[PDB]
């Protein structure tokens, strides 16, 4: 609470220092004079319009993503609440939906934990299988193993963050450098996971679309891209946050500085999307050359896309817009989180348990 | 500017749980936005 | 010892018919594919027809598709070829040939100049 | 015509031979050994996995020391292994990559190999410069080389797809004897313990016993239904076993001049690629197209064990002169030592 | 001592492992092709356009190594030595457009052999010009050797060359569909057949092989990812 | 040809004039040899560990 009041007084001082170099009303007609309600602070406005701005975080139940509303009447005066006839601002929406949103957030939290635990277990099994069977080993398997390891590390870090850092507010209040190191590791591992998805995309596109003939790839560049490059943007973001937007243990997502990391990830995933499109085009042309049945062609080119989506992380590219409608937004949140947290499990199941070679080798070994 | 990309979904969820929830504890009564409040 | 002994054949007038037989011994007759081949005078060996292990799959060369009929009797270890509407071009030595290996889909080398799993053919002469 | 008389007379002699063999068969081997105790389940384990060949393996041969062995792969390479340590000793590039057989000289000084080039290439391992260079190239076969075995450092017997076997005098390049009489591709040969005789299996379903010095076929054995792919002498030299594409292995007695036992099973439907006896001859080991190797009780015809460690067809196998282990090669490019 | 012997054996093994690593680079980067003929097919003339039992001819297309092998001094009985070529990129089958029926039985054996089931076949229906003049004259007919030719019609997917009379177009397409019937009856996604109407001297033959091999390798890659 | 039939007949005569023993006698000798060398067969009688060079 005291923190919220302190932020309220800081905002009060901020827009008290505001109004410097007072302008002159432009246009014509009566205008509403600038005022400070007590929580937010409005600028010059003309008569007969509704102003908006994001809700403050003074209170725990206030949703910042909501929009505050303030109307200046056509007579030049602000909204006067009918009940008491005093200047009033609409802050109801700031916390109207908070209870149901928190109720859904609990389910999302448990869903993420379950998905990452299952992913960890299945991916550990798959990695053990791949290491165990030397015959299954190959350049595709060599990259698959790195992807599995990055998935496992990311899932473990996410589980630890969700279970020990998010619910332990006293630790964050202390603000030790330990969770700063933890956040650095988490960001680095997330970037490594995305860039290994990109590495998989690049190798698959370079095996089927271009340079198919006699192509043996040098894995060194794949190791450099997957493991090495993600360290540059992470370091730059860490420096910038330690310079410009240092906050308690670097847990805030309200800084435009997170784009330093996420931007390049988005570009890599878009490149992976284009790779997927080209690969599907090549597959469709291959089926066409054989005069494959149209229904079989569509079924096979849909199965290929569905199995490629988890590998290349396409769900991070085709879910940009969350619908405003509450039901549609809830469905979007559920679908996106289910796809994200369970991606490792999907990859392990598709590329290890459903692989014909893996099944055949396991069955032949099972004799003894 | 906030990071609104899908990659930031989990971070945003964790931040909202940390902020709105009372450390994953008991529920509090809602703040007042009535006619007497600003 | 693998043995194939063809019988039948001989001089027949044009437009006639014949019934060739192949008696097999020394191997499990019921799990091998069989073939009829012939060697016209002053010519190489030519494939005629074949029959699967159970007799379901049958094939003929173009020149005898509707004229010849190949059959087998597994219980008696015998192979048959019914030749009808014989014309002078059919004159040749006809050999009963077994595919090299059992339970096999392909059938290699049955028409080679020297092949072990082939009997001493029976002369078939179509002339006036 | 004279052709019919010769054909008719030949049939008369075959009946006589069959009658003579039928008279000697007063009791079968199965009932002679009915009262002896079973061998019992014999379980062997993979003790070594030899890696390094790039392509499918076609042949291997133990050295006389029971430690070193040579393997031939169609990648165009001959590799000599040390089975105890798994270390590679020699990697010999080959002019032609389509090798089909290899042999280790009993002295350990030479190795031989051949294939689709129709040439038997001998390599001197103990050259004065330490490197391995081709010493002699034996030409004269009109077909691919299928098998070869050193008699000594200057003599080698070969088998060829040209349906003939040849005896060569190394360091002159000429074959001093040609063993004719087979009608199909000769696929495998085995030298007798005394080296005075050897037996060959061909693609005509027959095996022939040859006299090395005289150069004539002494006996012919029948009973298989398809191509003979492997042949091996019994330890005492009075019998031999063969593997065929008909999915069966058979034991033949030289003195009885007829077959003694058939090793087969209803579930075995693939062809046999190799065969070998144990030190005492009680066990008969055979490789199979179905990636497995079966261990047979030679005396009782019972199956006593299985070796299943390969992911592709087993192409060759052998038992060390000391009988302490058995090696198996596969198209999967790996060699395994079982004990 | 023994520790010196084991040390020497490790150095000897290490050195051989180095050469094999480089040996695997050349082998993996070169495509092996088996050249096969049904008899008087004209493959010798094609080879000219780029005791010894095997002949070799190495050629380069777009920096890509190709290694083609022709059998010599080998008996007509192929059931044994044909198994050696179970791992080549493709088998080139040259045929002169009753040798044709013989060539068909040999192709069916190759297509349906258990060891050759995963191996692709590039089919060169050779000597189109020779078939043209024989077809135009009409002194010889395909009906005598293949009675089904009477009821055959030129496919609607046919692309006859400019100036090709309809009679010759049907003849060459009828022969092509003879091989395609065998190939499509089996080979469930494991191997494929690439027919080509070719002349023994045309310069485009090596380009055709290069394009067919690329499709074969592309399909192998797609099958390893279980996409196709 | 006619030469092959004569060569085949000559070979068949050689194979028909050999002396054969009873199968029972041949089987007994094979049984005796296996019984005599049974104790020396590592693959038949397993050898204790530390006694085989492939342990
Ligand atoms: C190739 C095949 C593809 C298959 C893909 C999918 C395969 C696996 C599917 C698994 C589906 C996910 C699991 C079920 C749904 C997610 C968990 C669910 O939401 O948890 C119910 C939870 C709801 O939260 P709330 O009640 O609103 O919050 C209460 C809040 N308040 C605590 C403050 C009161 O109920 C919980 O409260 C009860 C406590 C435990 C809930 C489940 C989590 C248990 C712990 C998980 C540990 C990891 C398990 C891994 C299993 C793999």
């Amino acid at each position: 609470y005291v923190v919220g009041r302190k932020k309220m007084m800081d905002a009060q001082y901020k827009c008290y220092d505001r109004m410097q170099q007072l302008p002159a009303y432009q246009g014509e007609g009566p205008y509403c004079n600038r005022t400070w309600d007590g929580w937010l602070c409005w600028d010059d406005t003309p008569a007969g319009v509704l102003s908006y701005q994001f809700c403050p975080d003074y209170f725990p139940d206030f949703d910042p993503s909501e929009k505050v509303t303030k109307y200046c009447d056509e007579k030049g005066v602000w909204f006067k609440h009918p009940e008491n006839n005093r200047t009033w601002s609409n802050y109801t929406m700031c916390n109207a939906f908070t209870p149901e949103k928190l109720k859904n957030a609990y389910v999302l939290y448990y869903l993420a934990i379950v998905g990452h635990s299952l992913s960890i277990f299945t991916l550990v099994i798959s990695l053990g299988i791949f290491v165990f069977f030397r015959s299954l080993g190959c350049q595709r398997v060599t990259l698959h193993k790195n992807m599995f390891l990055t998935y496992i590390l990311n899932s473990m870090i996410i589980i630890i963050h969700l279970v020990e850092v998010v619910p332990n507010g006293e630790l964050v209040r202390r603000d030790p450098v330990s969770c700063k190191i933890l956040h650095f590791f988490h960001q680095y591992m997330m970037a490594c996971n995305y860039f290994w998805m990109l590495c998989e995309g690049i190798y698959l596109h370079t095996l089927i679309v271009v340079a198919v003939f006699t192509e043996k790839q040098r894995l060194r560049w794949y190791y450099l891209l997957g493991w090495g490059f993600p360290l540059v943007p992470t370091t730059i973001h860490a420096i910038t946050r330690a310079v410009y937007f240092n906050d308690n243990c670097w847990l805030s997502v309200e800084t435009h500085l997170l784009y330093i990391i996420h931007g390049p990830v988005m570009a890599a995933l878009v490149v992976n999307f284009f790779f997927l499109l080209n690969i599907v085009r090549v597959l469709v042309t291959k089926m066409r050359e054989t005069h494959e049945a149209e229904s079989h062609m569509y079924l096979k080119a849909v199965k290929a896309t569905m199995i490629l989506v988890p590998l290349l992380g396409i769900q991070f590219v085709v879910f940009p817009w969350r619908p405003s409608n509450k039901m549609l937004g809830k469905i979007y949140d559920y679908v996106m989180h289910s796809l994200i947290h369970f991606q490792g499990f999907f990859v392990a199941t598709i590329y290890c348990f459903c692989n014909n070679e893996v099944q055949t080798t396991v069955k032949r070994q099972w004799a003894q | 500017x906030k990071c609104n990309t899908a990659t930031c979904a989990t971070q945003r969820l964790a931040e909202f749980l940390r902020h709105s929830s009372n450390n994953f504890g008991p529920i509090l009564p809602p703040t007042n936005v009535g006619s007497n409040t600003p | 010892q693998v043995q194939l002994q063809e019988s039948g054949g001989g001089l027949v007038q044009p437009g006639g018919s014949l019934r060739l037989s192949c008696a097999a011994s020394g191997f499990t007759f019921s799990n091998y594919k069989m073939n009829w081949v012939r060697q016209a005078p002053g010519k190489g060996l030519e494939w005629v027809s074949d029959i699967s292990q159970s007799g379901a799959s049958i094939s003929y060369t173009g020149s005898v598709k509707g004229r010849f009929t190949i059959s087998r009797d597994n219980a008696k270890n015998t192979l048959y070829l019914q030749m009808n509407s014989l014309k002078p071009e059919d004159t040749a030595v006809y050999y009963c040939a077994r595919c090299p290996a059992p339970f096999t889909r392909d059938c290699f080398d049955v028409t080679s100049t020297t092949y072990a799993y082939r009997g001493q053919g029976t002369q078939v002469t179509v002339s006036s | 015509s004279e052709l019919d008389q010769l054909r008719q007379e030949a049939e008369q002699l075959k009946n006589q031979i069959r009658d003579a063999r039928k008279a000697c068969a007063d009791a079968t081997l199965s009932q002679i050994t009915n009262n002896i105790d079973p061998v019992g389940r014999i379980q062997m384990r993979t003790r070594r996995t030899l890696r390094g060949h790039l392509a499918k393996i076609y042949a291997m041969h133990w050295g006389t020391d029971s430690r070193l062995l040579v393997s031939a792969s169609q990648d165009g390479k001959l590799i000599i292994w040390d089975s105890y340590t798994t270390n590679k000793v020699h990697a010999i590039p080959l002019r032609s990559s389509w090798v089909m057989t290899c042999a280790y000289a009993p002295s350990g000084n030479y190795v031989a190999c051949g294939g689709l080039d129709n040439i038997c290439s001998i390599y001197n391992l103990k050259t004065r410069e330490g490197n391995v260079r081709v010493s002699r190239e034996l030409a004269g076969h009109t077909g691919y080389l299928s098998c070869c075995r050193f008699l000594d450092d200057n003599q080698i017997v070969t088998s060829s797809g040209d349906t003939t076997c040849a005896l060569w005098d190394i360091e002159t390049g000429q074959q001093t004897t040609t063993f004719t009489g087979h009608t199909g591709d000769v696929m495998s040969l085995s030298l007798a313990p005394d080296t005075r005789l050897f037996v060959s299996g061909a693609c005509d379903a027959s095996a022939k016993l040859w006299d090395v010095r005289e150069g004539m076929c002494r006996q012919t054995f029948t009973g298989h239904e398809s191509d003979i792919n492997a042949i091996c002498f019994f330890p005492n030299g009075n019998a031999f076993a063969t593997g065929s594409d008909d999915a069966t292995c058979r034991l033949f007695d030289l003195r009885a001049d007829q077959e003694l036992m058939t090793y087969s099973h209803d579930n075995i439907i693939c062809g046999i690629t190799s065969v070998s006896f144990s030190k005492s001859g009680r066990l008969l080991l055979a490789g199979y197209d179905d990636f497995n190797c079966n261990v047979w009780d030679a005396l009782k015809a019972d199956r006593a064990g299985v070796l299943a460690g390969h992911d592709n067809r087993v192409s060759c196998l052998g038992v060390t002169d000391d009988g302490m282990a058995v090696a198996t090669g596969s198209w999967d490019s790996f060699l395994k030592i079982w004990n | 001592d023994q520790r010196n012997e084991e040390k020497a054996q490790r150095e000897a093994n290490k050195k051989i492992e180095k050469q094999l690593q480089k040996d695997k680079q050349v082998y993996r980067a070169t495509h092996r092709l088996l050249l096969l003929g049904a008899g008087e097919s004209g493959k010798n003339t094609i080879v000219k356009q780029m005791t010894s039992g095997i002949f070799e001819t190495k050629f380069q297309v777009d920096k890509v190594n190709f290694h083609m092998f022709d059998v010599g001094a080998q008996r007509d009985e192929r059931r044994k030595w044909i198994q050696c070529f179970n791992d080549v990129t493709a088998i080139i089958f040259v045929v002169a457009s009753n040798r044709l029926q013989a060539a068909l039985k040999l192709f069916d054996s190759i297509w349906n052999n258990k060891w050759l089931r995963d191996t692709s076949v590039i089919l060169f229906l050779n000597k189109q010009d020779l078939l043209a003049e024989k077809v135009l004259a009409g002194k010889s007919k395909i009906e005598d050797y293949f009675p089904e030719f009477a009821r055959y019609t030129t496919p609607e997917d046919a692309t006859p060359e400019p100036g090709e009379d309809p009679r010759v177009t049907r003849a060459k397409y009828f022969i092509r569909d003879e091989f395609l019937r065998i190939s499509t009856a089996s080979g469930d996604g494991r191997h494929y057949c690439y027919p080509h109407f070719t002349c023994s001297v045309d310069t485009e033959n090596i380009r055709r092989v290069f394009n067919d091999c690329r499709d074969i390798i592309q399909r192998m890659h797609l099958r390893q990812y279980e996409l196709l | 040809s006619i030469a092959q039939a004569r060569k085949l007949v000559e070979q068949l005569k050689m194979e028909a004039n050999i002396d054969r023993i009873k199968v029972s006698k041949a089987a007994a000798d094979l049984m005796a040899y296996c019984e005599a060398h049974a104790k020396e067969d590592p693959l038949l009688t397993p050898v204790p560990a530390s006694e085989n060079p492939f342990r």
